[PDB]
This record gives C-alpha cells, structure tokens and sequence, in this order.
C-alpha cells in the first residue's frame, strides 16, 4: 500500500474499506455487492483506539 | 424501484394487499319517571290552582 501520497488517499477511498454481515450475530466478511463497505479509518492510521 | 449497478441483484416487482376492519361499541343510558308524574302529565283534577 505504501504509494504516493494522491494515489494513497485514492486507495483508502476505493479498497481499504472492509464488509461485515449484518444480518447475524457474529461478525462475517461479507462478497461484494450484497450489502456496502464499511469505511475504517483505522486503516490508514493503522493504530487501534 | 432502482435501478441497479453491475454484480448486484436487480430488485422485483411486488404488489402488496392489506384489509382494515371496524370495530363497535354501542351505549346505553335509561332515564325512569314515577307513576305519578305520569297521572299528573295526563290528568287535571277538578282545574284548580
């Protein structure tokens, strides 16, 4: 991951989002398409809180 | 309905049919009057004062 700058901040916007299943209790990765990504800014950090 | 993007589930037509129902609920109130209020509405004794 580690682009320029531009091209970073791109790929944060585009591929760094992850997707987690809704419908049950525990937390599954989702396909694509079935339901939106989930934005974690996390990722860019790449801290935990 | 949307329209839908490439690599997701068009969505269908569907047609949806409720019914709704009254309901009742009646009242009552009696009223009574004495026999004598009935002679005395009806009958005039002898006219006097």
């Amino acid at each position: 991951a580690n682009k320029t700058l531009f091209k970073t901040i791109d790929e944060y916007l585009l591929r760094a989002k992850d997707c987690i299943r809704g419908d049950t209790d525990t937390q599954y990765v989702c396909v694509e398409g079935t339901e939106q990504l989930i934005e974690n800014p996390c990722r860019l950090t790449q801290e935990a809180l | 309905r949307v329209a839908s993007g490439a690599g997701l589930p068009t969505s269908r037509q569907t047609t949806i049919m409720v019914t709704k129902y009254s309901e009742k609920s009646p009242i009552t109130i009696p009223f009574e009057l004495s026999a004598a209020c009935l002679t005395y509405l009806r009958e005039t004794f002898e006219g006097t004062i």
